[PDB]
């Protein structure tokens, strides 16, 4: 029974600039954990869609990097002790959206990034040719 | 007396405008707040001074019809003159968005809900509780033990003039999650299912009441035992 | 409050040779290359010559900042091997396991 | 049967003509003017009531990061252009 | 013999809880970490960094809330957030934990630049995987 009445939304403003306009988004994650990533991806996706936003998921392969360190603190060189770091990847590929929506999915993946997972999202934007080259001085 | 202080106040304002000085809000707030101490003699005077702002321009806060409230507010029988003060008031608030103008903004919402309990009127209640849930309206009730005390009288004027159908959702809705009960409001809860004939519900309020600090309270053990027995 | 003394050495070895690097960098351009006169090359090198001895950035080293051991460290988290494995070995470091293929 | 708001009046003051048009910009922050803005910043105070409000009131301050993720936020080098 | 992170056998009195009673080699196997962030991955910077900030952590959570903690700290970093989750026991009195922990993230916050905060966990008693 106990429920607001009225809510405040926040403002969001029309400018009178025109907006960017985004190829394509490349978002590159990056984690230890790849349940972890199947969970983000079914998350992101989910909200993709749920925006309207057309997007793809493909698994780039993983990287395994090893190094090798001494097991005893003094001698027996013959005995050592390797440590290994895994980085799995899961690529969304987003496709023909607008600088003002890429700015909302970006902000809400991106606060929902969990922990040890890291993101490198690529952002293609189309541009029109300069004036000054749209024909020779002379 | 009223009136030696009433003739010297109406003399500062008129030389506030003979110096070409524009009154703020609170001008007329500090006006209200000190005829606080005359009660009946300054209830119309107070009434004056708020068609004053609003003819002025100057917009009533919170603050100002809080201290129209209290003025008005005074121990005897509200029926003659309180009922239609509040009833005006909740009707030029309805649905209205405040902001911050007067320190005592955050005593509105305190002093309307004691009103309510006093006039036994839930209806209003509702308008007074509508009125906080509006927007960000539910800054303004105060601090803890403003909180406490007007979700005190809120939740006893449900337990008393509600169906306890309806009873038993506020107590969940606002218990623990919006204040703690004081072992008198436990009381007042267990008198209202006796009165709707829903004995079933005591054992629940017993280990409520424990939850809640009450495991001690002689007049809560008291209320209960009887009750069942 | 450091290590051990060794360290405190190495501390104060960084902190005079990130003072002196714009000005060694600024000398050394002068000495690098076969534009400029050898006169002024031969002044050159005299002056970055006579600069203190703890400024050159070649005595610094890469020591381990819990333990100072000054060999056998990873240079990723500047900790020497027994103590990178006695984190990695409580699950301390992040995304670090044993490596069995 | 009669409002509150209809009746007498204290009529020793005059309707505005229009709020002041032109504020004062430049007003000095006297201490009672400070102290003043502090009063009323205490009748909004309420205790963070969720995650959410947290987060927000954290981002406001300027202890959380701005998101979409901005990797030169609050770094210009001087306001400086490629040619120089 | 290994002897890297291993309770050894004794009589069949001694207690260790799950995270103690896994060997190395059973890390990301049977038992997760106890920090998470990006700084280990590839292509990542600040490792090292983050290395000595959880180190301390570690000790710092460890006399400031003096034979409470009932298992290790569970270290989580997000965007510039720290996030500490305790396990602690029930000794203590609530006041006393508001205080520390009122204290702890206020110290910490200003300590490393960052909104840093304390989620505490209460058990009755060490909770027991099994006796060695
Ligand atoms: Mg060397
Ligand atoms: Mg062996």
């Amino acid at each position: 029974v106990d429920v607001p009445k009225d809510l405040t939304k926040p403002v969001v403003t029309i400018s009178d600039e025109p907006d960017i306009l985004y190829k394509r988004l490349s978002v590159l994650v990056k984690g230890h954990d790849k349940a972890v990533l199947d969970s983000y991806e079914y998350f992101a996706v989910l909200a993709a869609k749920e925006l309207g936003i057309s997007i793809k998921v493909h698994e780039p392969p993983r990287k395994i990097e090893r190094f090798t360190l001494l097991q005893s603190v003094h001698i027996y060189k013959k005995h050592r002790v390797q440590y290994e770091m895994r980085t799995l990847y899961r690529c969304l590929e987003l496709e023909h959206l607008t600088g003002s929506t890429a700015d909302v999915y970006l902000e809400y993946i991106q606060r929902n990034l969990p922990e040890g997972v890291a993101m490198e999202v690529t952002k293609t934007q189309l541009e029109q040719l300069p004036e000054h080259i749209k024909e020779p001085i002379w | 007396k009223f009136e030696e202080k009433w003739s010297k106040i109406l003399e500062l304002l008129r030389h506030m405008v003979a110096q070409k000085v524009k009154p703020n809000l609170q001008t007329f707030n500090t006006i209200l707040k000190c005829l606080r101490r005359f009660h009946v003699f300054a209830r119309s005077p107070a009434l004056q001074v708020l068609r004053e702002m609003k003819a002025i321009g100057i917009e009533p806060s919170l603050a100002t019809y809080h201290h129209i409230i209290r003025l008005f507010d005074q121990p005897g029988d509200p029926l003659k003159r309180s009922s239609f003060i509040i009833y005006d008031i909740m009707n030029e608030l309805m649905g209205k968005r405040f902001s911050p103008k007067d320190p005592d903004d955050d005593k509105f919402f305190q002093s309307a809900m004691s009103i309510c309990s006093s006039l036994r009127d839930l209806e209003l209640a509702y308008q007074v509780h509508g009125l906080l849930k509006t927007g960000d309206n539910w800054k303004f009730i105060g601090p803890d033990q403003h909180r406490n005390f007007y979700y005190s009288k809120f939740f006893d004027l449900i337990c008393l003039m509600e169906q306890i159908d309806v009873t038993l959702k506020w107590y969940e809705d606002l218990i623990p999650s919006a204040y703690f009960p004081h072992s008198q409001t436990m009381i007042h809860l267990l008198q209202a299912l006796d009165v709707a004939n829903r004995l079933e519900v005591i054992p629940k309020i017993w280990k409520d009441s424990k939850e809640y600090g009450h495991t001690f309270r002689s007049d809560l053990r008291e209320e209960i035992l009887m009750l069942m027995a | 409050h450091y290590v051990d003394w060794r360290m405190w050495r190495d501390v104060k070895r960084r902190k005079m040779a990130y003072e002196y690097a714009d000005e060694r960098l600024r000398i050394n351009s002068l000495r690098k290359n076969t534009i400029l006169p050898k006169i002024l090359q031969d002044v050159a090198d005299e002056e970055i010559a006579a600069l203190p001895r703890d400024s050159c950035p070649v005595r610094i080293r890469n020591r381990c900042v819990m333990t100072s051991r000054p060999r056998g460290v990873k240079r990723r988290w500047r900790l020497s091997r027994i103590v990178f494995r006695h984190l990695a070995d409580h699950g301390q470091l992040s995304g670090i396991q044993r490596a069995t293929w | 049967r009669k409002n509150i708001f209809t009746g007498k009046r204290l009529n020793i003051f005059d309707m505005m003509a229009v709020t002041k048009e032109a504020p004062e910009t430049d007003t000095s922050p006297s201490l009672w003017d400070v102290e003043f803005a502090k009063q009323l910043a205490t009748v909004n105070e309420q205790p963070l009531q969720n995650g959410f409000e947290e987060l927000i009131q954290w981002t406001k301050e300027g202890k959380l990061w701005e998101f979409p993720i901005n990797n030169e936020a609050g770094f210009d080098d001087d306001g400086s252009e490629f040619h120089e | 013999k290994n002897r890297a992170a291993r309770v050894r056998v004794s009589k069949g009195d001694k207690p260790v809880t799950y995270e103690e009673a896994h060997a190395p080699h059973y890390i990301a196997h049977r038992k997760g970490w106890l920090s998470l962030h990006t700084g280990n991955l590839d292509g990542e910077d600040h490792a090292a960094e983050r290395t000595v900030e959880d180190v301390f952590l570690r000790k710092f959570m460890w006399g400031t809330f003096p034979g409470c903690l009932a298992d290790q700290l569970v270290l989580k970093r997000r965007g510039n957030q720290l996030e500490i989750c305790a396990v602690v026991l029930r000794q203590l009195s609530p006041h006393k934990y508001y205080f520390l922990v009122g204290y702890s993230e206020t110290l910490l916050s200003y300590f490393y630049k960052c909104p840093v905060r304390l989620h505490l966990q209460t058990v009755p008693s060490k909770v027991v995987y099994k006796y060695l």
